[PDB]
């Protein structure tokens, strides 16, 4: 079937990966005992460009991030190698979940969750090898490990959408909503404990500069409450919410971000929009335990699935979890 | 890696044809549009007199010529592939003809994917807006006001996320479209002010599932016709008609066009090369029933164009265009169609291989073109070019010169229809079984493979080799392998099966030209196909599958393999060194194996080429060209590093050494034949401040900036264009005014007027 | 069958182009430009207006 395929491009001139996607991997290597320590070293999976394969230690802990070089049919050679969280002591057994930019490859960042009421949750980002050092390109090599915790009602992961904008991450903490933007070199995102690294060392914070813009969540909703609710002339209290970001458009640095907030709390869905540019603007309002939250988390789902663009292919931002 | 491309034979391949009334009212033109290349037709008494050929900077593949109300002549609509419409309006004022930008801009979102089929741009037939299918899932719309100094574009969200194709109804109150998605036909209203998908004319509706063309009939008929294999039906709310003539059956309908204003006659156009009259009985102002006629068969359409004296414009990129004229009367052959004026069209290079048949360096490029019926051999030289054409009547894959035999070894392909009668016979008698001697393979060790051998004087085919049953050739070349002098026709085949996707089996065949007989000397059986093929130092350079192995020439007459290394598709050689295109590991470097250096950004290249031992060049499917050299560092020096880039627009298939009158010759799908040719560091400045100051003193048609037109672009990644000298644009600089040649030339006449002369 | 119509009989009766370079510029009358704000965006701030 190949073939004919690789004749049609011959005469047509038109060859996508799309249309070169219906064929199997050609290349299926075992990776039985060609990895270092085969245990020693966890693979999540191929890299956005495909020349690095990320592995990391099983292992206090360590989580030694290990970057592979990948060859069509040699032994893996790994070209990059980081501690990860490093200022982070940990006790406990994270799923590591690793992902890139859209866009911007030069970084790639990697959340490690684990399984009460407080979950731990650890970010770091780490510059990709550029294609003493006396090398300013392994300069730019930097960590920005980060940690913190939230509330039961644990936030959506949402990746995709966390990362939908490039040169930036949005972390949704229990209480806040943190917009880190580590732009290394006029100024973003105008118009949290990040504790950075590299060469395992710490530096002071070519050089790189984290932007960090956050909403507190009970004052925005204090707002609304106050201005933008007709029932809101009547309420009384509320208790606990949950923050699903339904959409980032980073041509406008637009975020939209729901809240599904709880004589009794009543259960409602307010939207809101961010403008990361400057400024908040309520777009639509709602209407009257863990039940509800999940109930209101399949609305937001629906409400993506509904409103899905496909972004186009190599502009997607990749998951990789083992 | 300083370099200079320029065309030396502009694309002929037709991709769109519109006729209506550009250059004046009275008029009637028929604009042609070629990659990068708007050519303006006026039909007259004599015939299609050209007007002007104007050149835009990008790949043209939405063209439509529409007229606002208040427009005294009809207004050009232009939106490249790079994404930027335009709204061009003829002006011969006077003598001077001008063509005024009336509107400019991009339109690229950056959001949605590509769609899977062609871009798409329909104009709604009372000009109130234009839309534009740009990704899946999205509906670009343009307002047509004229009044608003800016024109607000916007984006609706279709639902559907696999839509085949568009269209606009006609007579409907509002903007209504009806297209089919991956399947069934939808329609749903569209709202300008509201700017919302409001529900359509008519419900939705089943069709076939190879339906993938609706036409918009006009009034007083009404509804559209969606048009699939077996599928010709006709969608109108409670007037649903269909029919499925078994004439359709034997090929897809490509092609169709408006022969009657009211819509009564409709043509049809297939990859067959039939031409179907698609006619609307008038029932009264209703339709009764749907009806199909052959006409005959004409080369494959890409767009056809119904002109006036009952005369069609079939628009070809697979062969060469033709002015079929339509003879109410039926031929003695039952042919209604008679072909008048045939326009010449290199269209697919599919390989090209230089050649000094005459004394007097003056390289003749024999080059084999076009596919299926109208594959055939062309050969271009130096005059202009004079192009003479040798039909083969089948498509043909390669061709590699023996000097010794004074012949030309094609490796042709013909298409053949199974049935029960016997084993399965041939759609047209082509040269395969037109050659002088026939003989097969039938060596243990539909498509039928076949080697024509062809002589370089007259251009007979002197004899074919149908290879076996399945058995897919892939490569072939000829060379005098080890110390055995007489050259051998060493080619590559493929025992590609149905069942299996990826094939398995291929055997390398060393055949020799014996007086008129072509012998079989050697048959090594490989694992895998044969993808690639080329001459090292006297030794067979083989490419199966992943794998690159050498092989040498026993004197046991056999081919023995030297060492393997780990899809190569593109082999080229210089000295020891060895280039390997892979089809996703872009280009890689050998030497006798060791591997030296590999270029590790991913690039579906089409063709690679070796300029100079440190100068590795290579077209990606993008249709874009890049430079990559090898620095000489213990493990940076097996980093290629990408030295210039380029957007040529153009799917380059192939690369070959030499030149007409360094350099590279290059073929093009469209095709183009241009020259790649080293520059000096002083003298690559000089012309890049030459490219720059001109681009400030000529004006761009549609407003395009040529620095974007010819930056790198690809789904990734764009970056500017380095390394490389646009040519084209300083060619146009002696042709402009002296006066202008002043401005030009500011601070820093005859010296630039001798450097673009030899440039010539 | 084959009434086909003709705009002008003398056309075809009696049975390449020269490139257009620009030198003079004519301003352009309009300019387009896309909408940036995204879909959701639109229609939501949209159904806003309706309630407000
Ligand atoms: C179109 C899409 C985008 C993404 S995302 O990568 O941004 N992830 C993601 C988004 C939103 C939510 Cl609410 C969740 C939750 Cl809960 C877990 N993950 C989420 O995922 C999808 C998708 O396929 N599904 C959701 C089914």
């Amino acid at each position: 079937h190949v073939l004919k395929q690789l004749e049609r491009v011959k005469i047509s001139g038109q060859l996508s990966p799309r249309l070169f996607r219906k064929l199997p991997p050609r290349v299926c290597v075992s990776l039985k005992n060609i990895v270092d320590e085969d245990a020693g070293h966890i693979f999540l999976g191929f890299s956005k460009c495909g020349r690095y394969v990320l592995s990391y230690t099983s292992s206090f802990y360590i989580y030694h991030l290990y970057w592979w070089e990948f060859n069509v049919h040699s032994k893996l050679k790994l070209v990059r190698q980081v501690r990860l969280f490093q200022d982070e002591e940990i006790y406990s057994d994270l799923y590591l979940t690793v992902c890139e930019w859209p866009s911007d490859a030069s970084k790639v960042i990697v959340f490690g969750f684990n399984t009460e009421n407080h979950r731990d949750i650890y970010v770091s980002t780490v510059a990709v090898p550029p294609p003493d050092p006396n090398a300013q390109c392994l300069r730019h090599g930097f960590m920005l490990h980060t940690k913190y915790q939230v509330v039961y009602p644990f936030p959506t992961f949402q990746p995709a959408f966390q990362l939908k904008k490039d040169q930036v991450v949005l972390l949704n903490t229990s209480y806040s909503l943190v917009a880190c933007a580590v732009s290394v070199h006029s100024f973003c995102q105008i118009l949290v404990v990040t504790d950075l690294r590299g060469r395992n060392l710490r530096p002071m914070r070519q050089y790189l500069t984290v932007e960090q813009l956050t909403l507190d969540f009970e004052y925005v909703i204090n707002e609304v409450i106050r201005h933008d609710a007709t029932w809101g002339h009547q309420f009384c209290s509320f208790s606990d919410y949950d923050i699903v970001i339904l959409e980032v458009c980073p041509e406008t640095n637009q975020v939209l971000i729901n809240i599904g907030l709880l004589p009794k709390t009543y259960h409602t869905s307010l939207k809101v929009a961010w403008d990361l540019n400057t400024f908040e603007t309520v777009s639509v309002g709602d209407l009257t335990s863990g039940s509800v939250w999940s109930s209101y988390r399949k609305s937001c789902v629906d409400m993506v699935m509904k409103w899905l663009v496909p972004e186009s292919s190599g502009r997607y931002v990749n998951r990789m979890t083992n | 890696s300083y370099n200079y491309v320029v065309t030396a034979q502009k694309p002929t391949a037709v991709n769109g044809c519109v006729t209506g009334h550009f250059t004046s009212a009275e008029d009637l033109n028929l604009l042609i549009a070629k990659n990068t290349r708007l050519e303006i037709y006026v039909v007259t008494a004599e015939g299609l007199r050209p007007v002007k050929e104007v050149g835009m900077y990008g790949k043209i593949a939405v063209m439509e010529l529409f007229r606002p109300k208040g427009e005294s002549k009809d207004l050009l609509f232009i939106l490249t592939a790079k994404y930027n419409a335009c709204i061009l309006e003829y002006k011969q004022s006077g003598e001077s003809i001008d063509i005024i930008t009336r509107a400019h801009g991009n339109v690229q979102d950056r959001i949605g994917r590509p769609s899977e089929t062609g871009i798409i741009g329909i104009i709604d037939p009372e000009c109130r807006m234009i839309g534009l299918r740009l990704y899946d899932g999205l509906f670009k719309v343009i307002p047509l006001d004229r009044d608003n100094k800016e024109l607000k574009a916007f984006n609706i969200r279709l639902e559907e996320l696999h839509v085949i194709d568009v269209k606009f109804l006609y007579g409907c109150q509002a903007p209504t479209i009806c297209f089919v998605y991956q399947r069934h036909v939808k329609t749903y209203e569209v709202s300008l002010r509201e700017k919302e998908f409001n529900k359509g004319p008519w419900k939705q509706e089943n069709v076939e599932a190879e339906a993938s063309m609706v036409i918009a009939v006009p009034e007083p008929f009404g509804g559209a016709i969606i048009i699939g294999q077996e599928s010709i039906t006709y969608h109108n709310g409670d007037k649903y008609l269909a029919i499925a003539p078994p004439i359709i059956k034997q090929s897809t309908i490509v092609c169709h066009n408006r022969v009657d204003p009211n819509g009564s006659r409709y043509l049809l156009g297939d990859m067959e090369g039939r031409l179907f009259m698609l006619l609307l009985e008038k029932e009264e102002v209703t339709l009764k029933d749907l009806r199909v006629e052959l006409l005959g068969e004409t080369s494959i359409a890409e767009c056809l164009t119904y002109l006036d004296n009952g005369v069609v414009f079939v628009g070809s990129r697979l062969g060469d265009s033709q002015l079929v004229k339509l003879n109410v009367d039926s031929n003695e052959q039952g042919s209604y169609v008679v072909a008048m004026e045939t326009f010449t069209n290199l269209g697919p290079i599919v390989d090209m291989c230089v050649v000094d048949l005459e004394r007097q360096g003056q390289g003749q490029l024999v080059t084999c073109s076009g596919a299926f019926k109208e594959g055939s051999l062309r050969i271009i030289r130096n005059g202009k070019l004079h192009i003479r054409t040798v039909p083969l009547y089948e498509s043909p894959r390669k061709i590699c010169y023996q000097e010794v035999s004074q012949c030309f070894g094609v490796l042709s392909s013909r298409i053949e229809v199974q049935d029960t009668s016997g084993g399965t016979t041939a759609l047209r008698p082509s040269a395969s079984t037109q050659a002088l001697s026939s003989s097969v393979s039938s060596s243990k060790l539909v498509e039928v493979h076949n080697l024509l051998i062809i002589d370089q004087h007259t251009f007979e085919v002197l004899h074919a080799h149908q290879f076996l049953q399945n058995e897919y050739a892939l490569s072939l070349v000829s060379c005098k392998l080890g110390k055995d002098p007489n050259t051998y026709f060493i080619v590559g085949t493929a025992m590609v099966y149905p069942e299996e996707a990826e094939p398995k089996q291929g055997r390398i065949v060393v055949f020799q030209y014996s007086d008129g007989k072509l012998q079989t000397v050697a048959e090594k059986e490989v694992k895998g196909a044969v993808y690639s093929m080329v001459e090292f130092n006297g030794k067979l350079l083989a490419s199966i599958n992943s794998t690159v192995r050498l092989y040498e020439w026993t004197t046991e007459k056999e081919l023995r393999t030297e060492c393997n290394h780990y899809m190569a598709l593109y082999l080229k050689t210089k000295g020891d060194f060895i280039l390997v295109g892979d089809l996703m590991r872009s280009v890689l470097l050998l030497a006798y194996f060791e591997e030296i250096a590999r270029d590790f950004n991913p690039n579906w290249m089409s063709a690679v080429e070796i300029l100079d031992d440190d100068n590795f060049l290579g077209a990606e499917n993008a249709f874009n060209l890049f430079v990559c050299q090898k620095d000489s560092t213990d493990e940076e020096r097996q980093h290629l590093q990408e030295v210039g880039l380029f957007h040529l627009g153009e799917f380059v298939n192939v690369f070959c050494h030499g030149s007409l009158v360094g350099s590279v010759l290059f073929g093009t799908v469209n095709g183009m034949i241009g020259l790649v040719t080293s520059l000096s560091e002083s003298w690559y400045n000089l012309l890049l401040d030459m490219q720059n100051r001109l681009n400030k003193v000529i004006k761009s048609v549609g407003k395009i900036e040529h620095s974007f037109w010819r930056s790198f672009h690809t789904e990734r990644k764009t970056e500017p264009a380095t390394g490389f000298i646009d040519g084209d644009l300083i060619e146009s600089f002696l042709d402009i005014s002296r006066p202008k040649m002043q401005e030009v030339v500011a601070n820093l006449a005859d010296d630039l007027i001798k450097v673009v002369e030899e440039l010539t | 069958l084959k009434g086909l119509p003709v705009y002008n009989k003398s056309n075809f009766s009696r049975f390449r182009p020269s490139v257009y370079l620009p030198t003079r510029e004519y301003p352009s009358e309009q300019i387009i430009v896309t909408e940036k704000t995204n879909i959701l965006l639109r229609y939501l701030h949209q159904q806003w207006d309706k309630k407000n």
